[PDB]
């Protein structure tokens, strides 16, 4: 809202024409500046006879416009991804859900926001997983494709973990196995592959599945240090100790992982995933 | 422990 | 070049007029399937003939070039960045110079390009740290702000650096506080806050300013921790392990801080960084 | 080590 008159002052204090001159034609010198604030945004017309007075190519108006919406959304975008990492769904859910209340016509936007409202709704508690699979499966079924091209597959995650984690491990691990196979093509952006893998190795360990479990987990944290990310090492080595135990590998190798894992824990100051780590060393 | 969104 | 096309293409598809159907404008029909391809671009005029017939608001294919651009453009930023992290200077400059001698206007971008110019020049021995210096600073002095609000502190890492590493420490650190103080004001980017802080840290050191250094390498650490990167934190345990034993700690502090930066040069295989480290801590 | 550009 406030770039497109941010950018009129910038460039009409350049031009070397005045800003009540700028007035006569079309508006009150008000308008201009209710403008000049962001406040108003100007009508398709005014606007036009603006740009008639600071030079100015009409599209470069548009070009400024169409920068600050990519940006407004990225940011939002971030915003809500980082709400999904401290697990701050009630939020999401209201977050995304005042977003939609909008009803804009931008079909990928729509599709990353309802991707959101429904996993929220589903960790909230207001919908089935039945039901919050189906919902995403409408979204795959619409197959855009925008910008991100990873969308899809981020949305074919949510649906391979909400099946994982409510029993049905073998249509989860189908799932992960079409995504990896699906970023083996694409790429690149390896945080999500890590994830993706950190889930598959999850689903596979509990259908026993242990050194296929292993293989997966190890193969994510090499991907985590070749793009230099913590985001999931410290519950990754936690993972390899689980598979090293069941496949029943030297204590040494086995301990090892586990003081990995505790590590970034600590590092991380991830107090939930330490405390379950403590009680297993002496427990299990 | 839990899975990845 | 290819987005344009294949968003005529889609469309085309899901109106229901044939492209042979959209040859009756005022093009021959081949035009039609190289510009429906991406080998060719149309001209302004000449494509108002495909946004007669497709429908249509001509905004939207100008919106998709402009997507196409923006995307066009970060990733050659990424590419860019990914090969200083790899230090491929020669390759850097070659790349910069052969997008710079097309001359496109887009002024920030340019300087994006400028900046990297002159870095790799420097580093390839191209030209004199001074000089390098004196062609970033202009960078700076255009006091532009477009997209990125962070290039004109990137640009002034570089100049901070190229003065420390030169053995100007006092002029290096009391930029790097300038950056610093304006990055506080802006949030978030805080890879960049980090590399500031450890070349800040790493200066300090080299003027004797050892506790300073040493708050520094922790904050970094304490930042690199809450972002999950591994970017720089083995540097960083590192240079606390040399904070430590100037400020003569405790031996099994000093030793525990060296662990932790030899764990990460294992993981993160940075076999020349590990070299070094494995060298001091017999040697010293 | 050196400084990070």
């Amino acid at each position: 809202a406030e770039k497109l008159g941010s950018e009129i002052k910038k460039i009409r204090v350049l031009r070397g024409l005045t800003q009540k001159q700028l007035s006569e034609n079309i508006c009150h010198q008000s308008e201009v500046s209710r403008i000049e604030s962001g406040a108003v945004y100007p009508s398709m017309d005014i606007l036009q006879g603006i740009a008639a007075k600071l030079q100015i190519p009409i599209i470069h108006f548009y070009e400024v416009l169409i920068y600050s919406d990519i940006e407004r959304k990225k940011q939002f975008k971030d915003q809500v991804i980082m709400l999904c990492k401290q697990k701050r769904y009630k939020e999401i859910y209201n977050k995304v859900w005042n977003e939609l209340k909008k009803e804009e016509y931008h079909p990928e936007f729509q599709q990353f926001l309802q991707w959101q409202y429904y996993v929220a709704a589903y960790v909230l508690k207001k919908v089935d997983y039945e039901y919050c699979i189906l919902e995403l499966k409408k979204l795959l079924n619409q197959q855009l494709t925008g910008i991100d091209v990873y969308q899809n597959l981020y949305i074919e995650n949510a649906i391979a973990n909400i099946y994982a984690e409510n029993g049905y491990l073998k249509k989860g691990i189908d799932l992960f196995e079409q995504i990896l196979k699906q970023l083996e093509a694409l790429h690149d952006n390896e945080e999500f592959d890590v994830k993706v893998r950190y889930n598959h190795a999850k689903a596979l360990y509990l259908d026993s599945r242990y050194e296929e479990s292993l293989y997966q987990v190890n193969k994510a944290i090499e991907i985590s240090c070749r793009i230099n990310s913590m985001a999931l090492i410290g519950q990754l080595y936690y993972q390899r100790g689980e598979c090293l135990r069941k496949l029943e590998y030297e204590e040494a190798e086995i301990e090892d992982a586990y003081k990995k894992a505790s590590f970034f824990f600590d590092i991380l100051e991830m107090h939930a995933y330490k405390e379950a780590l403590v009680n297993k060393i002496s427990r299990l | 422990l839990p899975f990845e969104f």
